């Protein structure tokens, strides 16, 4: 068969303390930098792009991450690191690992993230080496959206005010969870967002107007389980545009030309590759996915 | 059989190499140029 | 209109064990280098004493365990060989153009590894040099620590 | 005798049979077992034959082309070998027959200006004697580029392989997935660096494995006129960068748009480009330069193609 | 080979200019130099060799 | 009518001296004219036709 | 050289280099004499001729 292995050569042998904690990361993923088999150690982690010594700028970490090769770690010595790699298209298996710690089943996504969570429970440093590996995070889509959702509210309020409830921590099922957006750089943060002002401001300028009133027929008359956040208060604007009747051969467009800049916004909420999951043990917490970039 | 020059420094005899010409083939910069 | 003159490079290269730098270093070729994964070699080294009868305690023996590790050195060489040249490689052939162009793909295979080969036998040099210069510390450091 | 020379050519293309160690009996194991490790480690060792022996091993995937037959006046033929191929499939014509556009036959449709195409404004001319024969075969030139619809009715195809070229019919093949082999050598895919806009080149990202191929097909008014403009794209930048730098390039076209769009407004006129993915090129396999008859045209090695559906971009 | 190993770059192109600059004021006519330079007879003979 | 370059499989024959001091460099500032480089793929004997 | 640090390895390199002639070109130049030419031929006169 074909071979894919990429050993990384220690030049200094690592410590005891050290090498316990890369054993416990063992199957974990981490992306590299280049596709050959003899690889350095600074082009190993994460860590060219998220530093100590600047600010991590999670949107800019996380577009260098589909860029990537990403490979899968299998054995740690004092000497060397040994990793298989991921071809775009091999079974292959891998484990839970992940400190914050969220149950996966066979059939489901999943997709790698930026330490959003704790930049420094991902960060092991190697001080007998003089660099610190940065570990990405594995997590399902729908959570993994969900922080890029959480994320994208921040730089928008934050920027409104210069409160630590609502704008920052994720709500997943029956749990909430804080990130760490203390000290960020948000010039590509932004970048999201000012492309979100062209699309935004384009859907409000076809909207349908049948659903406008479908709308004020329900937000006061019936019980809708998700409808909920709005109460019997009508927006203020959905009734001024509702003063004009209703035409099908005028909301057809308004329904086609509405439904392309919603395919264009899987460019605007993307996450990184995905590993289509087909089998899990929970006794060993191994799974073996399905890689598939783009 | 060595081919060496051999240089006598006050009382050792000390070999003289230059392995400039495998670097200067293979176009890789010689790691005695620092 | 002439075509006075063909010429082509023979390259040679003068092996480890026949450069002067294998003066400093000792040569042990080991079979299989992937059975053993560290060498843990440990010394017990013993110093000597003058005895003094000064009003000090007496001068015991000492010894020093010094804990020597084997450093394992990776080198890789690669070889790219074209699909069309070993085709041609398999292929039944009579006619005497077609042992022409056979010793077209055995030239370019034998050629190309003799190219890999070469490569780790430049690997070796530059493996030992790099080995003896990350332990070379200066003149200025070790001229007053060597007295 | 000449019957046992093609017996001796079919039993040395054959794979490699798999190896049966019987798992019941005592000495047929041991005997099994020890031809498996007699074997890899003569397919280890550096020596030619082991090297003879490695690339038996063949899990090669295959080029699935497709025959297309084209009029004669709308498919030059002078093409160069590679050239990307659209199909063209606005109605059921009465007879079987496409249309195929190469991105050359595709500026004469356009009408997009010679100030962005110097090159490939003189050689789409210098065949096509009018334009008018490839723009009679399309009554919605006008239409179809008001409402935005033109890049719904394009299916990327892949590169040229054969060129049959007659009187009145052109038979022309297609290399839709894998690497196309020509009909024997590997066809790779011919851009014109009129039209190729690279995003790989700067003033230390990664090397990753493998880089891909874009086509834009961008809406815009010229001469007060309703018109389009393709151009090709090349980065591994992953899909949500590119969409973002595409927007970059077409800064001052958009900027230029809606000075008349803040006039008036119709819902016909908002859609605006589509981005493609052709197909991935593998990582720093540079392009060679050539030229016709003088086009500067990018030739590229082990494309092999694939097909993405046209997401719009704005 | 000692000046170009890394390949003529901007910097390395400026840094021969100044070398083709101070070997032509130095080092020109050379056999012109032996009388006044006291050493002479190996000046000329490192400088031809 | 110039003289071009061609790669057909030709004979080669073995020079005592090396040629291969500031090559790297000559390809990219022009030493010399009509050269071709040929990286790894392609740095064999061409198939002969005729 | 193949060595094992972060590098990404070199595969086999091959250079073609082609040369041609330089063509050239002499003249010169003999002027004879008219009767020179002329009196080359008769002969049988006098030993004066």
């Amino acid at each position: 068969a074909l071979d894919k292995s990429i050993v990384v050569n220690l030049t200094s042998r690592l410590f005891a303390d050290e090498l316990a904690a890369l054993q416990s990361k063992i199957g974990s993923v981490l992306p590299l930098g280049d596709c050959h088999r003899l690889q350095n150690i600074q082009a190993l982690g994460l860590g060219c792009v998220c530093s100590r010594e600047t600010s991590p700028d999670y949107i800019q970490i996380m577009q260098y991450l589909s860029k990537c090769t990403l490979a899968v770690l299998e054995e740690v010595r004092p000497d060397s690191l040994r990793l298989t790699r991921m071809d775009p298209s091999d079974n292959l298996q891998i484990k839970n690992v992940y400190a914050p710690f969220f149950q996966w089943d066979s059939n489901t996504q999943l997709a790698v993230l930026p330490p959003l969570f704790s930049r420094k429970d991902s960060t092991i440093v190697l001080e007998s080496n003089g660099f610190d590996i940065v570990f990405p995070m594995v997590v399902p889509q729908q959570l993994g959206h969900a922080i890029l959702q959480q994320l994208l509210v921040y730089h928008i309020y934050s920027k409104i005010s210069a409160l630590d409830l609502y704008t920052t921590n994720v709500s997943f099922m029956g749990r909430t969870y804080r990130l760490d957006v203390d000290n960020t750089d948000p010039r590509t943060a932004l970048r999201v967002l000012d492309d979100l002002s062209m699309y935004l401001c384009i859907l409000s300028a076809l909207v349908p107007r049948g659903c406008l009133r479908l709308l004020t027929a329900l937000v006061r008359h019936d019980r809708h389980p998700l409808t909920e956040v709005f109460e019997g208060v009508v927006p203020d604007e959905v009734t001024r545009i509702d003063l004009d009747q209703l035409s099908v051969p005028d909301d057809i467009t308004r329904m086609r030309v509405m439904f392309s800049y919603l395919q264009s916004l899987s460019s605007i909420f993307n996450l990184g590759p995905r590993l289509h999951v087909y089998a899990y043990s929970a006794e060993t917490l191994a799974a073996s996915c399905w890689y598939s970039p783009r | 059989r060595i081919a060496a020059s051999l240089v006598k420094i006050g009382d050792k005899f000390v070999a003289i190499e230059s392995l400039q010409r495998m670097y200067n083939e293979t176009q890789f910069p010689c790691p005695l140029n620092r | 209109e002439a075509l006075l003159g063909v010429y082509t490079n023979v390259v040679e290269f003068v092996k480890f064990l026949e450069t002067a730098l294998a003066a400093a270093c000792v040569n042990t070729e080991f079979k299989d280098l992937r059975r053993m994964i560290d060498g843990k070699i440990q010394f017990k080294i013993s110093m000597p004493t003058i005895a003094h009868g000064d009003g000090r305690r007496p001068n015991k023996q000492r010894q020093y365990i010094v804990m020597k590790a084997c450093n394992k050195h990776h080198i890789g060489a690669e070889i790219e060989l074209a699909a069309a040249d070993i085709e041609l490689l398999f292929a039944e052939k009579e006619t005497p153009l077609d042992f022409t162009e056979y010793a077209g793909a055995i030239k370019t295979i034998t050629s190309a590894l003799q190219f890999g080969m070469d490569a780790l036998e430049r690997g070796l040099v530059d493996t030992v040099l790099a080995v003896k210069l990350r332990h070379a510390p200066p003149v200025f450091i070790l001229k007053t620590l060597g007295d | 005798e000449n019957a046992a020379r093609l017996g001796r050519q079919v039993l040395g293309l054959l794979p490699p049979p798999t190896h049966r160690v019987s798992l019941t009996r005592g000495p047929e194991f041991a005997r099994g077992v020890r031809d498996l490790l007699s074997k890899y480690a003569a397919s280890t060792r550096p020596t030619v034959g082991s090297l003879h022996e490695a690339l038996r091993q063949a899990p090669f995937r295959q080029p699935t082309y497709g025959d297309f037959l084209v009029y004669s006046q709308t498919f030059s033929p002078q093409e160069p070998l590679g050239t990307f191929l659209f199909s063209f499939k606005q109605e059921d014509n009465g007879s079987s027959m496409d249309m195929l556009l190469t991105p050359t036959s595709l500026f004469m449709l356009s009408g997009m200006e010679a100030a962005k195409a110097p090159q490939t404004h003189k050689v789409a001319g210098v065949w096509y004697g009018s334009g008018s024969g490839l723009a009679d075969f399309i009554p919605n030139l006008s239409e179809l580029m008001d409402t935005g619809e033109f890049h719904t009715l394009l299916t990327p195809v892949g590169p040229m392989v054969q060129s049959v070229h007659s009187t009145f019919v052109t038979k022309v093949t297609s290399a839709m997935k894998g690497v196309g082999l020509a009909r024997r050598a590997h066809v790779g895919l011919t851009l014109p660096c009129d039209m190729l806009v690279d995003l790989d080149e700067s003033c230390r990202e990664p090397a990753g494995l493998n880089v891909t191929i874009y086509a834009s097909l961008v809406y815009l008014r010229v001469n007060q006129r309703p018109s389009m403009a393709l151009t090709f794209f090349q980065s591994g930048k992953g899909f949500a960068e590119v969409v973002a730098m595409i927007k970059d390039h077409f800064t001052d076209v958009i900027r230029t748009k809606y000075i008349q769009l803040r006039h008036e407004l119709y819902i016909n006129r908002l859609v605006f480009g589509a981005v493609c993915t052709l197909g991935t090129v593998p990582f720093d396999s540079h392009p060679v330069h050539q030229s016709l008859n003088s086009l500067p045209v990018l030739v590229f090695a082990n494309f092999e193609a694939a097909c993405g559906p046209w997401t719009v971009f704005l | 080979p000692v000046y170009s190993e890394r390949g003529l770059k901007k910097a390395v192109k400026s840094d021969m200019v100044s070398m083709f600059k101070a070997h032509l004021i130095e080092h020109s006519f050379f056999l012109d130099k032996a009388e006044l330079m006291t050493r002479g007879k190996q000046y000329v003979l490192t400088m031809l060799s | 009518m110039e003289a071009t370059l061609e790669q057909r499989p030709f004979p080669y024959l073995a020079t005592e001296a090396n040629l291969l001091t500031q090559i790297k460099e000559s390809a990219a500032d022009g030493l010399f004219k009509s050269f071709q480089l040929l990286l790894g793929k392609d740095a064999r004997e061409g198939s002969v036709r005729f």
